[PDB]
């Protein structure tokens, strides 16, 4: 048992005969891949099993052996050992990127390396190393892409590399990179779920740096091919479709006006949507996207969208973002669709996405994006139809925003959005003076606080003219 | 003037909506529906001159009991009230589930747990009506604020109850 493993190891030292260690590594690596104990993982993790091993494989560059069978048995060692990654920090970064440079141009003898290079960076802590080293990793894996497993394994990889690169790394990567991965594989593999996983989040995080848009829409090559793996890839799979949502996301500018593809992925956002509502994963991305490529196109799929939202609201109550995304959404949709105005409400057969909102707004009072969005959305939607009107003023909203101002001052759109929101709400209403008495004072010190912007100071004014018109002496205090 | 929010907790269909309905929107009795989601009420009480004091009642839905019960909700919030069921002891170990819950996940200024008080709801309803004795029990063990029966199509103890209650919170 363990003596026979101390003898071979204690062989492995001696460095003698190139051809009997070749021997002896694949016979310790066929002994040790099994699952009878974990005798291999004897806690020792001398690194004289491995070590003279790859010092070996580096120097006598020719003895493809070494090279063939010791990165399988770093690799089952990896795989067996738990603390393994423990022991490689705390380089042999610099000796497999050497084994990839020098000599690895055979199909075999690469697929291991990369192999190894991919399991060794799920660890952490070593990509810095692996991106500070002389041999031009980048440059080496470029090189290195024409097999499927070497493809799978070429991405896995990179999707790492590419989180500090650089922006201008990024930008220098537009020019040729893209080919290397995007003609090279996304056709290649078109039949690999995997590999189009990898592709495409590549390609999310390669897009990055703005004054790359241009460069991924010179033929419109970014769209047609994630509509087209959204479309045929992945019918039902969730990362896919989450992947490729948020590059739908990143890729909304001012070049927005992609007509017949802006409907296209409208569509496909609708699908991803209404087929996987249960995480962050989809909503928050296609919200904003689709939000803003509405407003766009507008220039059924409404009320699939008020579902959509009112879903989005409802299993996602903790995140702030995703209420802000959706609340954001339904004020962009209905800003230019109004005929569903009576298609919502409390009655049933309507999304009372009014009490949602509402709820959103006072669950999180810390971020002023939230109430923006959220008090935008229920200003139009107030605006819309009439007979909201003096149902939330019944339930409490008047004097809740004013405290919400009150404690939200440093900025000027918070200010500006609830302004609007009161001048929407208190119009073609009558008051009595106790409600005067809680709305001017503080409405008048949150203008005069913000004193210097013209829309808040528009809202302001415009509000106060629409509320300000034993009962005379009460008045006149 | 000011202004303070109130959470009511309790069972699933015993009748929540009813007593805010009926201290707010003055509506008693009615149609037994169940609660989808939180639902919000405004009350306006002139409780002393020049001091008038504003209340939001948010009814909690109880159909999501296993659910984590979200510190969002509690998050800000001035007062409390469990209110259950009497022809339930489901009910009433839900009430004990409540106040084991808001103990953990309730946090004050001073520190010190917010009133609580312990609604008999629909007394007005046989057999097990008023069985006070019972309910001291868990009236004294529980260290609530106070407790009291009520009826929510009646209205008979409602009003008292609930100047009681906020004149305790105010009192703090
Ligand atoms: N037996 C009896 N039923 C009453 C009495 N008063 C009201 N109810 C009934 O109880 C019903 C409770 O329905 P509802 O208020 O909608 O329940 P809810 O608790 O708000 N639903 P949820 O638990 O989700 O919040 C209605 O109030 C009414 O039909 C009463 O004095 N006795
Ligand atoms: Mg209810």
């Amino acid at each position: 048992d363990e003596e026979t493993l101390k003898k071979l190891i204690v062989r492995l030292n001696n460095v003698q005969e190139g051809k009997q260690i070749e021997t002896l590594v694949q016979i310790l690596e066929d002994l040790l891949v099994f699952t009878y104990s974990e005798h291999a993982s004897k806690l020792f993790q001398g690194k004289n099993i491995h070590v003279p091993l790859l010092i070996v494989l580096d120097s006598y560059m020719r003895v493809a052996s070494v090279q063939q069978v010791g990165w399988s048995l770093l690799c089952k060692l990896i795989e067996v050992c738990p603390g393994t990654m423990q022991s490689l920090m705390g380089g042999v970064h610099q000796l497999i990127l050497k084994m990839l440079t020098v000599h690895n141009a055979s199909v075999n003898l690469s697929v291991i390396g990369l192999k190894t290079l991919d399991l060794l960076l799920t660890s952490g802590k070593i990509t810095l190393l692996i991106l500070d080293e002389e041999s031009d990793i980048f440059m080496l894996i470029f090189d290195a892409m024409a097999n499927d497993e070497v493809q799978k394994l070429g991405c896995k990889a990179l999707h790492v590399l590419f989180e500090r690169v650089s922006e201008e790394q990024l930008t220098e990567f537009v020019e040729n990179k893209d080919y290397m991965i995007l003609l090279s594989a996304l056709t290649n593999f078109k039949d690999e779920e995997e590999i189009v996983l990898h592709v495409l989040h590549c390609l999310h995080s390669l897009a990055i740096p703005c004054n790359n848009v241009e460069v991924l829409m010179s033929g419109n090559v970014r769209c047609y091919n994630i509509v087209v793996e959204a479309m045929k890839a992945f019918p039902m799979s969730e990362r896919i479709q989450e992947v490729s949502c948020c590059l739908l996301h990143r890729l909304t500018l001012g070049n927005f006006f992609n007509i017949l593809v802006l409907n296209e992925v409208h569509e496909f956002v609708v699908k991803a949507v209404q087929q996987y509502p249960e995480n962050a994963a989809l909503q928050i991305s296609a919200l904003s996207c689709l939000a803003l490529l509405t407003e766009t196109i507008f220039l059924e799929d409404k009320l699939f969208w008020l579902e959509a939202c009112y879903k989005a609201l409802t299993w996602h109550r903790k995140n702030k973002h995703v209420q802000e995304a959706a609340c954001w959404a339904l004020n962009n949709l209905l800003m230019y669709q109004n005929s569903l105005h009576e298609k919502i409400g409390d009655e049933d057969g309507h999304f009372p996405a009014h009490r949602e909102v509402m709820l959103s707004m006072l669950m999180h009072s810390s971020s002023k994006e939230v109430f923006q969005a959220s008090a935008n959305a229920l200003s139009t939607l107030l605006e819309q139809n009439v007979n909201f009107r003096k149902i939330l003023l019944s339930k409490g909203i008047h004097l809740n925003v004013l405290e919400l101002m009150q404690k939200h001052i440093h900025s000027p759109e918070v200010a500006e959005s609830g302004c609007k929101m009161l001048n929407h709400l208190f119009e073609g209403s009558n008051t009595s003076l106790d409600i005067m008495a809680a709305v001017v004072p503080k409405i008048l010190t949150v203008m005069k606080r913000h004193e210097t912007s013209l829309p808040v100071q528009l809202e302001a004014l415009r509000a106060i003219l629409h509320f300000i018109v034993e009962f005379h002496h009460k008045l006149n205090m | 003037d000011h202004l303070f929010k109130v959470l009511v907790v309790g069972d699933a269909a015993v009748g929540k909506t009813s007593l805010v309905q009926r201290y707010s929107q003055d509506s008693f009795s009615k149609h037994y529906k169940s609660t989808v989601g939180v639902d919000f009420a405004l009350k306006v009480l002139q409780w002393s001159d020049y001091e008038i004091v504003r209340l939001q009642l948010w009814d909690i839905a109880g159909l999501e009991r296993f659910a984590a019960m979200t510190r969002l909700y509690y998050r800000d919030a001035s007062a409390c009230v469990i209110m259950f069921d009497v022809t339930n002891a489901t009910t009433f170990s839900n009430s004990q589930r409540w106040k084991q819950d808001l103990d953990s996940k309730l946090t004050l200024p001073n520190g010190e747990p917010v009133p609580c008080l312990l609604l008999a709801n629909k007394c007005d309803l046989s057999p097990w009506a008023v069985s006070r004795d019972q309910i001291d029990r868990f009236s004294k063990e529980n260290g609530f604020t106070g407790w009291t029966e009520t009826s929510v199509k009646e209205n008979k103890n409602i009003n008292e109850a609930m100047r009681v209650l906020i004149e305790k919170m105010m009192r703090n």
